[PDB]
């Protein structure tokens, strides 16, 4: 395929002014707002939330 | 261009490589832990490569 639209292939980092490349908590090259729900849990009330500072979906620290 | 270390579909270092550029990166790999990356002006507190990142960190004794 092509170079990722968020990627600057000269640096291998996000294009200047953007936050991120891909991931459940990245959209349009920016971090989704902290508290955005990224995975709802099965059994309980412990869901996983975007951090606002990273592009992954962090495991809720309570479990 | 694209830098020879970059996978531009992922925007990460290519398979088998460590890093892209930086004082503690050479040919897409980290320089060994303890390699001097900047010699101090006064006295002997130099800055050293970590072995696991491409930056040159400030000496912690200051």
């Amino acid at each position: 395929n092509s170079v990722n639209p968020c990627c600057d292939p000269q640096t291998c980092k996000p294009i200047e002014g953007k936050h991120c490349i891909s991931g459940p908590c990245c959209e349009n090259c920016y971090f989704l707002r902290s508290g955005t729900i990224c995975q709802r849990a099965r059994g309980d009330g412990n869901n996983d939330y975007c951090t606002g500072i990273t592009p992954d979906c962090p495991r809720n620290r309570y479990n | 261009s694209v830098n020879p270390c970059c996978d531009p579909v992922i925007c990460k270092p290519r398979d088998g490589e460590h890093c892209i550029s930086g004082p503690c990166c050479n040919n897409c790999k980290f320089l060994n832990s303890g390699t001097i990356c900047q010699r101090a002006r006064g006295d002997g507190n130099h800055d050293y490569c970590t072995g696991i990142t491409t930056d040159c960190p400030r000496n912690r004794y200051n």
